[PDB]
RNA sequence: GGCUAAUCCCCCAUGUGGACCCGCCCCUUGGGGUGUGUCCAAAGGGCUUUGCCCGCUUCCGGAUGGGCCCGCGUCCCAUCAGCUAGUUGGUGGGGUAAUGGCCCACCAAGGCGACGACGGGUAGCCGGUCUGAGAGGAUGGCCGGCCACAGGGGCACUGAGACACGGGCCCCACUCCUACGGGAGGCAGCAGUUAGGAAUCUUCCGCAAUGGGCGCAAGCCUGACGGAGCGACGCCGCUUGGAGGAAGAAGCCCUUCGGGGUGUAAACUCCUGAACCCGGGACGAAACCCCCGACGAGGGGACUGACGGUACCGGGGUAAUAGCGCCGGCCAACUCCGUGCCAGCAGCCGCGGUAAUACGGAGGGCGCGAGCGUUACCCGGAUUCACUGGGCGUAAAGGGCGUGUAGGCGGCCUGGGGCGUCCCAUGUGAAAGACCACGGCUCAACCGUGGGGGAGCGUGGGAUACGCUCAGGCUAGACG
């Protein structure tokens, strides 16, 4: 069972790397609702296939580098740029909260 | 908007029942439909009607009341002793089939939504299936 | 390399042994890989000696080691009786 | 140290007879004739309303006290009893007169609860043959306890034997007095005991 | 005092001795070899090349490296070596080298 | 508070302070008097209260209570100090134990002796 | 400086095979197969000595033990809000059993954070334990597992394996030797000392058992370990007696001066017989070895016990330690003196300022008993952090109001998918522990054997009502 699973790609800016930003489901251990979490896996594009915006199934792989264990596995989905955007403005927000 | 429906209806039982009411209208689900089936073969309400109001989907709900009491307070004995929602919109409550309630000593029910359909703990347990555990009622 | 040894089990003066496949380097009462028996040596009740030889007859198969103590028991339930 | 020291004090106290002294307390002394009042200064005094508390107290204190027995084993049994399945207050009974010490009082071997301790401790008795000396030890039902061959010349033990003769016995027992030996058959249920204590008030003692 | 068995260290020591001087006499060739095959003289290199991974080979037989050090130095030369013989090569002896 | 708060923030187990530093957890501390004296009491009371500033293994200098009817100590006595403290005079946090140390038990009391730490006395 | 042996070190051959570069076959990350070149083997020793045993060598498996890597889980502070230059990725290379910025050279400009990054504080995790109806809280001594350390910090060597607690090197601190040049240590192994502290043991016996190293075996080593000792530290069992015995002795307390109380308690009578003395006396130990066989299977024989002359058995035998807390209400248990806001008690209400069931002593009583009190710390009560299971008009508590960002939530009907959800099978959930059952120590504590339960995660299969999601449609909400 290597492990495998879903997300969008929230960047670019590597050569042969993309982001990838995970969600899941899972119910609150005490207050018992299902809270909606989510984390970003770097991955690798060994030729730059994947684009922005696009989804896919990412997996379990021998070590690339520090931060890089996943390659993309196939693709899922195109063009969800509003996940995209989404992320992008979350980001864009941490820029208050601050001094 | 209306963030239940469900509890709505439970409600508009509920404040209907308590003040004696022989029947209240509300909005119309093919759910909303199943839980009072359930309700009604349980013996709780008179039964049901599916009605049309101001060219709207309703379903009457007709009510039950036991009989009429003695001495000051010749209010008569509720039926529908009490109904509460459980599960309910963000937070949500699903049950094994060993963790499926029974509810005051056996003399009320659980309803439960399952992949068998909507069903009392009873049912469901024979069924053998959990579910979305939708209302206490007794 | 693997070895079919006793552990410690009874209380002080009561001594039960556990017939058992293990690492050499274990510890002796410590984490084992199978429970093949149990003896005890003072012979406190009609049976102080189960070994299911089924199950020894393999870990022998495949490289472990009995040491004599255990050998005997082992062999006392001809785990080696050969015909 | 289990209580060694002034009984009719206790008959007393509990205010209802307890036969901790076996013979003569049958007689006209228990002293609970004419003397049922509790002990002490004020023991002659009008007394007060119960606290709930005095209640469930006093009627645990009335079961151990009519069984000879410590707290800690008191308790330890009455623990064992809830932990067992099935009623809790009527095992507790079970568990009580199945106490070695108590069957060879109930067999009739002794005079008194106090007596089979000592008749017990002291190796004058035999179940299923073996000498055993502690008092604690659990009659299985099936098992036979009787009196030590070597013993059974002792006067004490024919006195109390031969005049035992043609007494009925509890009746989840057997008793023959020929080879002082007799047999635990069966459990005693509440209404084969008598005993003037309803149970559940030390069960609601404990619950506390 | 006194533990005996420290001789253990002693021995250590013309153990460590004898390791080195293989290494190293190793390392030395190789490089030559190498550099041999940068000046494209190929019946030089590939002679030399071929003098190291009997070496290492051999040394392989010991405590010194054994392994896979082995082959991994091996493959690393041998292909340093061929990888480096063109620039023009015609690669002469093919003592060492699969034709 | 709604379930989303208690996802969001959720509830704050809130911790209790100590009574006292006899520090160490400790169950007792070794002290040396520092001075002894008498005080006045609080509010409804009338007395002349016992105690010793001490000073402690755990650091700190104290004041601790001098149980019971008479008492021995002074300058530098030394003793132990375990706490539980007097409501009616205040900035006492602990008692001394009588019967160790430098201080004496209270002797002739016969009747609840393990506090204040006398022998049990023999007759005919 | 000089001889010298080997299972020590080399060189040559043999190549079953393996290793490496290149080519193709199958396969899918560096998995197999194959051809071409190249490169690689070895050690003897013992006997019942011409054939057996203990060894060596290259390969392929097994087995056991590990490395490394990923999902998920894993304390407080936001009066810690930004952090990052090997930083984040890429090509080449070093290195290693192996991946990887582990390191390195040159490119790109990234990585991370309110889903709490960075900082601070604290802490070894776990099986489990304590408490609780449960949910939770709290904990991680003993036993098992995993990690880390070995006076503080670095480092590597040898090796299957270490960056090594009784190995090596350097720096530092400390101690000791010193011809002042220079040298030697490392109890967080068992005992023991000292210091610190409220406080924590014997410089004991044994290698009989079990277990580990080496050894063909005999054996040797084994403060692992089996045992003994000391501490009421805990838990469990047991004793200080059993039956009689007064209308109820002296003493002592109370007194309405008649009597009430301790109290069947004593005395005394009669049984029993802890301690102690005598005798007998284990199991734990049967293999290694040796003999027949064939050094196998199988059969026969021999030795060996620290605990210990202990357990237990039989005979004899003495009436044989009881204490501590409480008695104003929470709370079971009351009277007399003494005392006079004093001396004192006090967990909290509060007691004491001359009739104190509240201080102190007495008689009596209540509770426990070889124990009973105390202080300390956890959980309980405390539904007083409220998931179960609280609140906000005046009790503490609605932001001064608005706009919307992230986020939470989402009408009616139909179809797809099946992520949440539900079910079935299966793998995992070590042992210990807990639960139940029989059993072993005379019982028990303690111990065995068996059975059962299990959340959770992996996998396969299934259901589709509710949640999601995708496609369609509707108009009761919203807007126009
Ligand atoms: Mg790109
Ligand atoms: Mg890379
Ligand atoms: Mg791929
Ligand atoms: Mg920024
Ligand atoms: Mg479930
Ligand atoms: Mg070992
Ligand atoms: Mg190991
Ligand atoms: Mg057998
Ligand atoms: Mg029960
Ligand atoms: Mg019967
Ligand atoms: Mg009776
Ligand atoms: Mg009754
Ligand atoms: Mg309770
Ligand atoms: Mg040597
Ligand atoms: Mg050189
Ligand atoms: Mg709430
Ligand atoms: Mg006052
Ligand atoms: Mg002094
Ligand atoms: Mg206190
Ligand atoms: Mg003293
Ligand atoms: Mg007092
Ligand atoms: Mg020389
Ligand atoms: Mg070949
Ligand atoms: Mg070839
Ligand atoms: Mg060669
Ligand atoms: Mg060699
Ligand atoms: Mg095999
Ligand atoms: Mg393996
Ligand atoms: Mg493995
Ligand atoms: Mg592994
Ligand atoms: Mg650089
Ligand atoms: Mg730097
Ligand atoms: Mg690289
Ligand atoms: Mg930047
Ligand atoms: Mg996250
Ligand atoms: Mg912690
Ligand atoms: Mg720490
Ligand atoms: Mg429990
Ligand atoms: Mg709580
Ligand atoms: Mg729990
Ligand atoms: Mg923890
Ligand atoms: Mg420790
Ligand atoms: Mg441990
Ligand atoms: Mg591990
Ligand atoms: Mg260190
Ligand atoms: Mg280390
Ligand atoms: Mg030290
Ligand atoms: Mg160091
Ligand atoms: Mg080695
Ligand atoms: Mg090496
Ligand atoms: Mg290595
Ligand atoms: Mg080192
Ligand atoms: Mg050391
Ligand atoms: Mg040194
Ligand atoms: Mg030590
Ligand atoms: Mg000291
Ligand atoms: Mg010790
Ligand atoms: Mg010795
Ligand atoms: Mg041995
Ligand atoms: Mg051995
Ligand atoms: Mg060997
Ligand atoms: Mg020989
Ligand atoms: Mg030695
Ligand atoms: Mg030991
Ligand atoms: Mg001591
Ligand atoms: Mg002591
Ligand atoms: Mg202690
Ligand atoms: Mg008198
Ligand atoms: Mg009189
Ligand atoms: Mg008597
Ligand atoms: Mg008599
Ligand atoms: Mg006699
Ligand atoms: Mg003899
Ligand atoms: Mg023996
Ligand atoms: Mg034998
Ligand atoms: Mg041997
Ligand atoms: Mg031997
Ligand atoms: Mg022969
Ligand atoms: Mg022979
Ligand atoms: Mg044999
Ligand atoms: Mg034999
Ligand atoms: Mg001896
Ligand atoms: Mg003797
Ligand atoms: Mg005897
Ligand atoms: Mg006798
Ligand atoms: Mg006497
Ligand atoms: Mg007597
Ligand atoms: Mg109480
Ligand atoms: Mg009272
Ligand atoms: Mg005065
Ligand atoms: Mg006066
Ligand atoms: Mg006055
Ligand atoms: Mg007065
Ligand atoms: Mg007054
Ligand atoms: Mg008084
Ligand atoms: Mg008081
Ligand atoms: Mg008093
Ligand atoms: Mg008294
Ligand atoms: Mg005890
Ligand atoms: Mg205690
Ligand atoms: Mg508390
Ligand atoms: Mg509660
Ligand atoms: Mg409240
Ligand atoms: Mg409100
Ligand atoms: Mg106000
Ligand atoms: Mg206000
Ligand atoms: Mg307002
Ligand atoms: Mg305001
Ligand atoms: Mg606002
Ligand atoms: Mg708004
Ligand atoms: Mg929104
Ligand atoms: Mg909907
Ligand atoms: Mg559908
Ligand atoms: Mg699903
Ligand atoms: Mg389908
Ligand atoms: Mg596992
Ligand atoms: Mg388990
Ligand atoms: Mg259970
Ligand atoms: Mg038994
Ligand atoms: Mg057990
Ligand atoms: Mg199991
Ligand atoms: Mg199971
Ligand atoms: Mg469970
Ligand atoms: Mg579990
Ligand atoms: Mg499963
Ligand atoms: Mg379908
Ligand atoms: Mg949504
Ligand atoms: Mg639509
Ligand atoms: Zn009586």
């Amino acid at each position: 069972p290597k492990k495998v699973l879903t997300g969008v790609v929230v960047s670019d800016k590597m050569q042969k790397t993309v982001t990838v930003l995970v969600e899941r489901q899972f119910p609150h251990p005490l207050y018992g609702k299902v809270i909606k979490r989510s984390k970003k896996y770097l991955a690798h594009d060994p030729e730059e296939k994947y684009k922005l915006g696009d989804v896919v199934e990412i997996i379990e792989s021998r070590p690339i580098s520090k931060r890089k264990r996943f390659r993309v596995l196939r693709l899922v989905e195109s063009g969800r740029m509003d996940l995209v955007e989404k992320y992008l403005i979350r980001r864009q927000n941490y820029e208050s909260l601050s001094k | 908007m209306l963030t239940d429906p469900i509890a709505d209806m439970l409600t508009r039982i509920r404040n209907a029942t308590r003040v004696y009411k022989e029947s209240t209208d509300v909005p119309a689900s093919r759910f909303k439909e199943e839980i009072l089936r359930i309700l009604a073969r349980e013996g709780f309400i008179k039964g049901y009607e599916r009605v049309d109001v101001d060219g709207k989907p309703y379903l009457r709900v007709y009510l039950k009341y036991g009989p009429r009491r003695q001495g000051p307070d010749p209010r008569p004995e509720q039926v529908i002793h009490h109904i509460r929602r459980i599960s309910k919109p963000g937070r949500r409550v699903y049950v094994g089939v060993k963790e499926i309630p029974r509810v005051r000593r056996g003399l009320g029910i659980a309803i439960l939504s399952t992949s068998k359909g909507v069903l009392t703990d009873r049912e469901a347990r024979k069924l053998g299936v959990g579910g979305e555990l939708i209302c206490e009622v007794w | 390399m693997v070895k079919i040894r006793l552990a410690r089990f009874g209380s002080k003066h009561n001594p039960h042994y556990r017939i058992v496949v293990t690492d050499a380097r274990r510890k002796r009462d410590g984490k084992y890989i199978e429970k093949i028996g149990y003896y005890d040596p003072r012979k406190t009740t009609p049976d102080w000696l189960k070994v299911d030889v089924e199950r020894a007859r393999y870990w022998l198969s495949v490289g472990a080691q009995p040491t004599d103590t255990a050998r005997r028991l082992l062999r006392q339930a001809g785990v080696f009786r050969q015909e | 140290g289990r209580y060694i020291g002034p009984v009719c004090r206790l008959c007393r106290r509990e205010g209802v007879k307890l036969y901790l002294k076996g013979e003569r307390c049958y007689s006209p002394k228990c002293a609970m004739e004419r003397r049922p009042y509790p002990p002490g200064q004020h023991g002659q005094k009008r007394a007060r309303r119960p606290s709930d508390y005095a209640v469930r107290l006093r009627e645990k204190q009335k079961l151990r006290r009519i069984y000879g027995i410590s707290e800690r084993q008191f308790r330890n049994l009455f623990e064992e009893a809830s932990k067992k399945k099935g009623v809790t207050g009527s095992v507790f009974l079970g568990l009580l007169e199945s106490r070695l010490d108590n069957v060879v009082y109930r067999l009739g071997f002794a005079v008194s609860r106090r007596q089979a301790r000592q008749l017990v401790r002291h190796g004058h008795i035999t179940v299923n043959g073996r000498r055993v000396d502690l008092p604690s030890y659990r009659v299985r039902p099936g098992d036979e306890i009787a009196v030590a061959e070597k013993s059974r010349n002792l006067e004490l033990i024919r006195q109390n034997l031969e005049a035992m003769k043609g007494r009925k016995v509890g009746p989840w027992l057997s008793l023959d007095v020929e080879g002082m030996k007799g047999k635990f058959l069966r459990l005693p249920d509440r209404e084969d005991l008598a005993l003037p204590v309803n149970e559940q008030l030390v069960i609601e003692f404990y619950s506390r | 005092r006194n533990l005996s068995a420290l001789k253990r260290h002693r021995q250590s020591l013309k153990r460590r001795l004898r390791n080195k001087a293989k290494k190293s006499a190793i390392k030395t060739l190789s490089k030559k070899a190498i550099q041999l095959a940068q000046e494209g003289k190929a019946e030089e290199a590939l002679k030399i090349m071929r003098k190291a991974e009997s070496l290492i080979d051999k040394a392989a037989k010991g405590s010194t490296l054994h392994k896979n050090a082995a082959a991994r130095r091996k493959s690393r030369l041998m292909r340093k070596v061929r990888q480096l013989l063109e620039a023009a090569g015609a690669p002469l002896i093919g003592g060492g080298l699969s034709a | 508070p709604t379930i989303n708060q208690l996802v969001r923030k959720g509830r704050e187990k809130v911790r209790k302070k100590s009574k006292v530093p006899a520090l160490k957890g400790a169950p007792f501390r070794r002290g040396v008097c520092t001075v002894v004296r008498t005080v006045t009491p609080k509010k409804p009371n009338s007395a002349l209260r016992k105690v010793a500033k001490v000073r402690l293994t755990s650091g700190y200098e104290v004041t601790a209570y001098i149980p019971g009817e008479g008492h021995n100590l002074q300058e530098h006595s030394v003793v132990l100090i375990r706490g539980g403290r007097v409501k009616d005079l205040l900035g006492v946090r602990y008692h001394i134990v009588r019967g160790v140390y430098d201080a004496a038990g209270v002797k002739d009391r016969k009747k609840s002796r393990s506090k204040y730490g006398t022998k049990k006395p023999k007759e005919a």
